[PDB]
RNA sequence: CUUGAGUCUCGUAGAGGGGGGUAGAAUUCCAGGUGUAGCGGUGAAAUGCGUAGAGAUCUGGAGGAAUACCGGUGGCGAAGGCGGCCCCCUGGACGAAGACUGACGCUCAGGUGCGAAAGCGUGGGGAGCAAACAGGAUUAGAUACCCUGGUAGUCCACGCCGUAAACGAUGUCGACUUGGAGGUUGUGCCCUUGAGGCGUGGCUUCCGGAGCUAACGCGUUAAGUCGACCGCCUGGGGAGUACGGCCGCAAGGUUAAAACUCAAAUGAAUUGACGGGGGCCCGCACAAGCGGUGGAGCAUGUGGUUUAAUUCGAUGCAACGCGA
């Protein structure tokens, strides 16, 4: 996550460039995620919850959220 | 005694710990301060607070040298991250680049094994 | 509470000096309901006040509050299973409330004789800033600022 | 005879397998520069490392292992499994049109092969990680969880072992039976007018009808309707154990009982209760405050002890100035 200061940019918008652009680029997140030995079996699992959990509340919303709350 | 003018800021975040080095563009360095060196132990030194302490320090340090422009390279996951920029500039450098350096691997050597907490 | 903002109760002014201020003073004082003894004894208390240092009542009383009110106090912020000490920035009329309450306990130590005569004493050492009230709001300041890092992460 | 089964022709996608090179990032170590008192770690510490100059930072070098992003309920494989890039050898699947053989097929006890990880033998290698082990914490203890270290092992070659919740807890092969939304990979036509319209194959994910099921659920990839063959079960424990056999260097694997003992053991779902689950909410529940009790004397009640009797009852909150 390069960033250079332009000519005329405040500082505060400099350290906001350089926030977006570090969350762009997932550092903080990869090196979360390689602190610790995840299990190969642990990688699988967690994917395929995540999977089944987004596709999950996926068609509730579209599909079972299309009814008369009140 | 000697003058540079512009330096870069090596700031290595951990999440323990920030350290805070000045050097000048080539590598060498000039002055360094950290969060434990600046009175905070463990709860108290794992915060951006003091962080930006150190940061104060460390430009405190480095005024001999009488440095103008400053590029500032973040490394590690950090409470500071942030904190010890906001510092710098309050310190009064100009900040010129600001880049992450924090090393990923390519996957390569093994982690540690997880925590049992 | 849980499901209250009630409204804030009428306290009247004294009617010596009709200052509200100094009524809240006499009520912290008061013990047991008795509000008449508070009142005089409040009474002797500012009257010997302005004679030893100087202008009124009213302003010596209010001096020796400024030199004993605390800008900031500290919480215990429970979320982490820990306990943090949090700085907090102390709002106007709990830094007022605060200042008397600490005046009225160091009056009840001091050693002099008559109750009049530890506050005169107590309010006018609060004034120099070399008083007991004074010191309890350095001690308040003191952790406060040992405890800066836990300030803006509740 | 050609519809099952196979052969040939042309393409297609693929982490399918075996061998050999190579790339960059990162960790470790080594040497050197700058530089100075800390670093590391945790809930908080300490062990550990550092004024014999560490950590930080720049340069160079060594070496091992693994391939970020792409990356996907994506793909390939009989399963185990397979993930940088390049080459060499190599197996299968699928589609198109035809041509060919002419039931050549399905399943399979014994048998044979393949078979994660750990483990074993011999010879290498060894960065990171890490059983064992050591020290520091925590604790009533802590032969654990946490921390700092750390050896087998993890890697390579070649042998062995032969097991896993080796799971879809679902044997293989074939036929038939309403649908919807996707993914992936072919292919025919439509002007591809654009990413696009209508078909037709393969594999694949979810939802759901009839039907089935104890229910949960399955539902054209069946747990539906059927046919062929195999494997396996017959209450819980004893026990996948003993003995015998076979196999193995060993660890052990495989085959596999009996006495004795009980009247249950189990599956799914229901209503509660509970959770050091989750969301929302209240209450002097905490918080903010004020005043007490626990120390003293005395009053009173209780326990106890004493007594001839110390009447009987109340005795976690919700008995103890209570019946009185
Ligand atoms: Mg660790
Ligand atoms: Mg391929
Ligand atoms: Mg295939
Ligand atoms: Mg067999
Ligand atoms: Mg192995
Ligand atoms: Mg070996
Ligand atoms: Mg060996
Ligand atoms: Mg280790
Ligand atoms: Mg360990
Ligand atoms: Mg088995
Ligand atoms: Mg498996
Ligand atoms: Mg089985
Ligand atoms: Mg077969
Ligand atoms: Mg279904
Ligand atoms: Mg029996
Ligand atoms: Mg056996
Ligand atoms: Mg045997
Ligand atoms: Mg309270
Ligand atoms: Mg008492
Ligand atoms: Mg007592
Ligand atoms: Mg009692
Ligand atoms: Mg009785
Ligand atoms: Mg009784």
């Amino acid at each position: 996550p390069v960033i250079k200061v332009r000519e005329n940019e405040p500082f505060d918008v400099a350290l906001r460039r350089f926030k977006r652009s570090c969350e762009k680029a997932g550092v903080l997140a990869e090196v979360r995620r390689r602190e610790f030995y995840e299990k190969p079996t642990t990688e699988r699992k967690r994917a395929k919850a995540s999977a089944v959990k987004r596709h999950a509340k996926k068609l509730a919303r579209e599909n079972a959220r299309r009814t008369r709350l009140y | 005694r000697k003058q540079v003018s512009d330096g870069v800021a090596h700031i290595h975040a951990s999440f323990n710990n920030t350290i805070v080095t000045i050097t000048d563009r080539q590598g060498n360095a000039l002055g360094w301060a950290t969060a434990g060196g600046s009175g905070f132990r463990g709860s108290r030194k794992s915060t951006p607070f003091a962080a930006q302490v150190a940061a104060e320090r460390c430009a405190d340090a480095v005024k001999e040298y009488g440095i103008k422009n400053l590029e500032v390279m973040v490394k590690g996951p950090g409470p500071g991250r942030e904190s010890t920029i906001r510092a710098l500039n309050a310190a009064g450098f100009r900040i010129t680049n600001i880049t992450d350096v924090t090393p990923i691997p390519h996957n390569g050597c093994r982690p540690p094994k997880k925590r049992r907490v | 509470p849980r499901r209250r903002v009630i409204g804030q109760r009428k306290i009247l002014p004294d009617p010596k000096f009709g200052s509200e201020l100094l009524a809240k003073f006499v009520n912290i004082l008061m013990v047991d309901g008795k509000k008449s003894t508070a009142e005089s004894i409040v009474y002797s208390a500012l009257e010997t006040l302005a004679q030893r240092s100087g202008k009124s009542e009213l302003e010596a009383f209010e001096v020796a509050l400024e030199n004993v009110r605390p800008t900031v106090e500290v919480k215990s912020r429970r979320v982490g299973g820990s306990t943090y000490q949090v700085p907090v920035e102390v709002r106007p009329v709990r830094r007022n409330a605060l200042a008397m309450r600490w005046i009225v306990e160091a009056a009840r130590k001091r050693g002099d004789k008559s109750m009049a005569l530890r506050l005169a004493n107590e309010l006018s050492d609060a004034a120099e800033n070399k008083g007991t009230a004074v010191k309890k709001r350095e001690d308040v300041h003191r952790m406060a600022e040992a405890n800066k890092a836990f300030a803006h992460y509740r």
